[PDB]
């Protein structure tokens, strides 16, 4: 691939939401970029902005 | 607008009249003298600020939404993303250009009404003792100082007192 930081490899992430009461099982025999824990997650008043503006 | 009285039978405006919407002017045996109607015009003042409340301030809030700007051409859900946005974005421009539109014509057509309804108010007043002019302006057929001509502008003017010299003149003799 493009050399990018010296690197022609890449990583291709993924994501998974696991409802309470719920299970996660992560099965690989190779190439795996394992998860360390989760983050949890809220609903709310917030989102995100492309913005060049000064605070 | 609608009721002919501003930009109609009443000839033109008094940028003089400072203190008041609507008012009075009026010239009698001593002199000449002006006065602004405080009811009318805050009959005038009262509807349009309500019309004011009612659009000005009243912001929904939204937080989370879509994307509405693109760094790649994606096709088939861009489309869709900016068709939804293009329409939205019309159908409110529609919304306002009308409300505007429909707002200015009725606080025109109202304040018409406004200065129409005090010249019916004096009209009623002055019985059988005036006669109409037609721009604006009431002949009194009788004696009226400025003691009199302000019985009138706050409606105290009691026209049995001068109803009969009011009619002498309106219905004089050549003789
Ligand atoms: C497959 O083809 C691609 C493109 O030809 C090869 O990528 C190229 O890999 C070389 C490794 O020598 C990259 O060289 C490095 O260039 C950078 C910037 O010039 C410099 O910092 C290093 O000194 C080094 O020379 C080269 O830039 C890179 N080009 C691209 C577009 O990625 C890849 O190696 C080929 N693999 C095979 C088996 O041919
Ligand atoms: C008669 O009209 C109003 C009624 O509130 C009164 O306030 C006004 O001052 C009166 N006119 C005079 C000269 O007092």
């Amino acid at each position: 691939r493009p050399w990018v930081r010296g690197l022609s490899s890449r990583i291709s992430i993924y994501w998974t939401i696991v409802k309470p009461g719920d299970v996660l099982v992560i099965n690989s025999n190779g190439n795996l970029i394992a998860p360390r824990g989760y983050f949890k997650m809220r609903t709310g008043k917030s989102s995100i902005m492309r913005s060049d503006a000064p605070i | 607008g609608l009721f002919g009285a501003i930009a109609g039978f009443i000839e033109n405006g008094w940028e003089g009249m400072i203190d008041g919407w609507y008012g009075f002017r009026h010239q009698n045996s001593e002199g000449t003298g002006q006065a602004a109607d405080l009811k009318s015009t805050q009959a005038a003042i009262d509807q349009i600020n309500g019309k004011l409340n009612r659009v000005i301030e009243k912001t929904n809030e939204k937080f989370h939404q879509i994307e509405k700007e693109f760094s790649e051409v994606e096709g088939r859900i861009q489309d869709l993303e900016k068709y939804v946005e293009d329409t939205k974005i019309d159908l409110w421009s529609y919304n306002a250009e009308l409300l505007v539109a429909l707002e200015n014509q009725h606080t025109i057509d109202l304040t018409d009404s406004e200065m129409n309804k005090l010249f019916e108010k004096t009209r009623r007043q002055l019985r059988e003792n005036a006669e109409e002019m037609g721009n604006g302006c009431f002949k009194i057929y009788h004696k009226c100082d400025n003691a009199c001509i302000e019985s009138i502008r706050n409606g105290t003017y009691d026209h049995d007192v001068y109803r009969d010299e009011a009619l002498n003149n309106r219905f004089q003799i050549k003789g």
